[PDB]
RNA sequence: GUAUGAGUAGCGAAAGACAGGUGAGAAUCCUGUCCACCGUAUGACUAAGGUUUCCUGGGGAAGGCUCGUCCGCCCAGGGUU
RNA sequence: AGUGAACCAGUACCGUGAGGGAAAGGUGAAAAGCACCCCGGAAGGGGAGUGAAAUAGAUCCUGAAACCGUGUGCCUACAAC
RNA sequence: UUAAGUGAAUAAGGGCGCACGGUGGAUGCCUUGGCACUAGGAGCCGAUGAAGGACGGGACUAACACCGAUAUGCUUUGGGG
């Protein structure tokens, strides 16, 4: 029947976007972690 | 007899090859059509012995209903049906032969599945 | 079931001799003397029974 | 003086286990009747180990040898070459593998 | 990395035949004829979603559950007012 | 082995996401990297050449084992290893 | 010639040894990167817009570097030939 990762284009940029993950106290303790690890794309 | 698929299928695949073989004398197939196939043609030349209503409307239901064959042209353009062949050459130029008016030439198996060729002639 | 154990050098041979190839009917052609199969057309002559066939 | 000229063909794309019956056929005999032997084959690996023996022979004509009407195959062999690997997806998510081989195949033409 | 099982199981529902092309090579490409299958859909338009797969000219090393001169594949040019 | 990473690596790839994460160095002193002929559609190969060495020819120093073959000196079709 | 008795040799294929190749990359030698430290410098950057990035810049431009509409670079002061 109906299977998992149906995607979407705004859903998955109000989700994992940037600005939101610039908007807390923690998705900046993502972003910095995913900057330390030498990470090429940060954020979706 | 030969089964190769289902039956109409079978009667279709006769009915396709012998009207073949009436307009060209000559046809490149595999062995067990071959055989299948000289007992249907020459089933299918005595009914040009005959040449009466009978004859022709027993004939015209084993024949693909029509493929021209014009090699013909005074100041006209005649089409002949491939039937009417059948009742107006292939018949008059057997009259003194009796039965048995098919060559069966064994030649090469074939790229793909190797099934051993063979041609079909009429005289 | 599932094999018990894996087949010997040997075995494997001795059941393979049956395993083979053989090719048969080879015939001398009478127009060109090469090699033809009986009962069959040549290719290179185009002839069959000392008569000419494919031709148009 | 040397005889017997060499010819060979690196990575053909077919199995050395069925190509390995062809073969079977001709080590030995005469090179005339060779060829007619390799015609009436209907095995993929005969269309094939022609050009290798007719190469053996314009070889052995055009470098050295002479007189092609007295040479005799008299080595030839089959090796496995480098395979490459693939994948296949198998029912119930898993997957199984499959190789696709290749090989070397070498004749020589003797003169007697 | 390579064996055994083994040249075994499988090749993923549905109808093709002939003639002539093309070409080193043809059941599997092109053309023709007859046949046949769906037709509240196996037909036409759109929203997502995919992101150059579209078109023109070349190629056949690898993908294509076989073949392949062919392709939604490889190479080059060009198309979205 | 030594950082995960001696090479275009936190990359390829996997997961919606936080996150997880590889394999891959060596021709010769110098490309002098095989003009020319021959079979072959091509690939591949045989001479001739370059080279001290081509079994150093781009899968490119040495090149073991499992595994796959060719030839031959000795034995084997009343035998329970 | 009869009779009785004895009875060798050949391999569809296989075994053992030897000899020669094929796949595969262990081992020998080697370093273009690492690891742990010593002595010394240095211990912040930012509203004059930071760290990190996107897009662009060449005759050819797919990537990496450097650069930024003055874009594979501008000015000046010393080195060098
Ligand atoms: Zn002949």
């Amino acid at each position: 029947m109906k299977r998992t990762y149906q995607p979407n284009k705004r859903k998955r940029q109000k989700v994992h976007g940037f600005r939101k993950r610039m908007s807390t106290k923690n998705g900046r303790r993502v972003l910095a972690s995913r900057r330390r690890k030498g990470r090429k794309v940060i954020s979706a | 007899r030969k089964l190769g698929r289902t039956s109409s299928q079978r009667k279709a695949m006769l009915r396709d090859i012998t009207t073949d073989l009436i307009i060209n004398e000559r046809i490149v197939t595999t062995e067990a059509r071959a055989k299948e196939v000289r007992s249907t043609v020459e089933k299918m030349i005595t009914l040009g012995k005959r040449g009466d209503l009978h004859a022709r409307r027993q004939a015209a239901t084993f024949v693909r209903n029509e493929v021209a064959s014009v090699r013909e042209e005074d100041e006209s353009i005649v089409v002949e049906s491939a039937l009417q062949k059948l009742f107006n050459d292939l018949g008059p130029r057997f009259a003194e032969r009796q039965g048995g008016y098919t060559r069966i030439l064994k030649t090469e198996p074939r790229r793909g599945d190797a099934a051993p060729m063979v041609v079909i002639e009429f005289v | 079931a599932v094999p018990a154990r894996r087949t010997s050098k040997a075995k494997k041979a001795k059941r393979r001799t049956h395993y083979k190839l053989t090719i048969k009917g080879l015939n001398a052609c009478s127009n060109c003397g090469e090699m033809k199969k009986s009962h069959h057309v040549c290719p290179a002559c185009g002839h069959y029974d000392g008569k000419d066939v494919m031709s148009k | 003086q040397i005889t017997s000229a060499k010819a060979t063909a690196k990575t053909v794309r077919t199995s050395p286990r069925k190509a390995r019956l062809v073969i079977d056929l001709i080590r030995g005999k005469s090179v005339a009747d060779a060829i007619s032997i390799l015609k009436f084959t209907p095995n993929k690996s005969a269309g094939i180990i022609e050009k290798v023996l007719m190469s053996a022979v314009a070889n052995a004509e055009n470098n050295f040898d002479l007189d092609v009407e007295s040479l005799v195959v008299s080595e030839a062999f089959v090796n496995e070459g480098p395979t490459m690997k693939r994948f296949r997806p198998r029912a119930k998510g898993s997957a199984s593998p499959i190789n696709k081989r290749t090989s070397h195949i070498t004749v020589v033409v003797t003169e007697k």
